């Protein structure tokens, strides 16, 4: 059955170039088009260009001309995309998609490759306890995870036994460094009478921090 | 340049309901060849899109018969006879009969449930952050429906907009509610000039905002 | 050979 397997996530410096592979399996590679689609988190789907291995033909999006360069190897059935002067705004997931003949532009999609363009160096997070100002059924606590690169970060509460009523919020770019907050809602009979701790894991900086949420 | 708009941006729905998504084109998307190359796809969070309908009406290989496409020219409609949970995600309409092809903005199938006011909680900066010169005031707006919401900050009663960062979670998979985080970042010394810090939430569930404040006494 | 999209435009 039809298979499109993509290169794997890339973390590249700005200006530098990147190459994403797309391996095809389960059909005659030279009989079909291979398209490339950009998906920037806030912009929807965007066609970059096509390649047709049959006669090496390429057609590009105006937006992407001289930004994307599409090649393919016939013997490995592997399509490649190279992008050149990487901007912060080239941070997206990128898909390769093959068509159905006389049917549709995109029939089978690759799993996607995440490209993240940033000049930042590996940064350990700062974890700050968020304890309530007021007094007393339910009581919300929090953990602020601030100024770290790269994503991803892992937030648990009470080593993970506290999992109901937890919200971990999508990170935000706060001046080239990521920051997020995680909240937990517990019975007022449990905190402040009990050790409530958020455990923050950051694999890239190889760090583990525990923060006892204590009253101010 | 051909332009595709999907008329419902968000579609709240109950499991096993009638569902209609519209898609309009900036110009007639019937190709000079004769065919009308328009596709409906479904993208679930963390996955690639999956083709559902192609060439207006045709069902792709392996697509259940609850889905169907109709229309011609500019006005096109996707129809789900019975919504099935696995149906949930972002539906895109697509055009491929003009030189660069173009997708719609996307319609999100979302679970419809009862209204719920947000639970607002405000947090003073940890003296741990303070003592190092920075001051982030955090406010959680949790477990509300429906989706749209406003956050206003007041310092000693005065509205403040600068240095505010907001974060949203997608619809929950348990209670179908939304939650929002808002942080106001300041320097220690600006934070130490003012006493009252207020986070207030405006939502459809109340004619008056839910205010949660702390006075810098402690 | 040509490809159907190519023939299209």
């Amino acid at each position: 059955q039809v298979q499109l397997r993509q290169s794997g996530p890339e973390l590249v410096k700005p200006g530098a170039s990147v190459r994403i592979s797309c391996k095809a399996s389960g059909y005659t590679f030279t009989s079909y088009y291979i398209h490339w689609v950009k998906q920037r988190p806030g912009q929807g789907l965007e066609w970059i260009g096509w390649i047709y291995p049959g006669n090496v033909n390429t057609k590009y999006n105006e937006k992407f001309k001289g930004k994307a360069t599409l090649t393919a190897d016939k013997s490995s059935s592997t399509a490649y995309m190279q992008l050149s002067s990487l901007t912060s705004e080239d941070s997206a997931v990128y898909f390769c998609a093959r068509d159905d003949y006389d049917g549709a532009w995109f029939a089978y999609w690759g799993q996607g490759t995440l490209v993240t363009v940033s000049a930042a160096k590996t940064t350990p997070p700062s974890v700050y306890p968020l304890a309530p100002g007021s007094a007393a059924s339910m009581v919300t606590l929090g953990c602020l995870v601030k100024g770290y690169f790269p994503e991803p970060v892992t937030v648990t509460w009470n080593s993970g036994s506290l999992s109901s009523g937890v919200h971990t919020f999508p990170a935000v770019l706060q001046s080239d460094l990521y920051t997020l907050s995680s909240s937990v809602t517990v019975p007022s009979s449990t905190w402040p009478s009990q050790t409530v701790t958020c455990n923050v894991a950051h694999p890239a900086s190889s760090t583990k921090v525990d923060k006892k949420i204590v009253p101010r | 340049d051909v332009l595709m708009t999907q008329t419902p941006l968000s579609l709240p729905v109950s499991l096993g309901d009638q569902a209609s998504i519209s898609c309009r084109s900036s110009q007639s998307i019937v190709h000079n060849n004769g065919n009308t190359y328009l596709d409906w796809s479904l993208q679930k969070p963390g996955q690639s899109p999956k083709l559902l309908i192609y060439k207006v009406s045709n069902r792709f290989s392996g697509v259940p018969d609850r889905f169907s496409g109709s229309g011609s020219g500019t006005d096109f409609t996707l129809k789900i006879s019975r919504v099935e949970a696995e149906d949930l995600g972002v539906y895109y309409c697509f055009q491929g009969s003009h030189v660069p092809p173009t997708f719609g903005g996307g319609t999100k199938l979302e679970i419809k449930r009862a209204d719920a006011a947000p639970t607002v909680s405000i947090f003073p900066p940890s003296s741990e952050q303070l003592t190092s010169g920075g001051a982030s005031v955090v406010c959680f707006l949790n477990n509300f429906y429906p989706k749209d919401i406003n956050v206003k900050w007041k310092i000693d009663g005065s509205e403040r907009q600068n240095g505010v960062l907001n974060s949203w979670t997608d619809q929950d998979s348990k209670d179908s509610t939304y939650s929002m985080s808002s942080t106001l970042t300041l320097t220690k010394d600006e934070y130490e000039r003012h006493n009252s810090y207020t986070c207030e939430a405006t939502h459809k569930t109340s004619t008056s905002p839910i205010v949660k404040s702390f006075n810098r006494n402690e | 050979n040509t490809g159907w999209l190519a023939g299209l435009f």
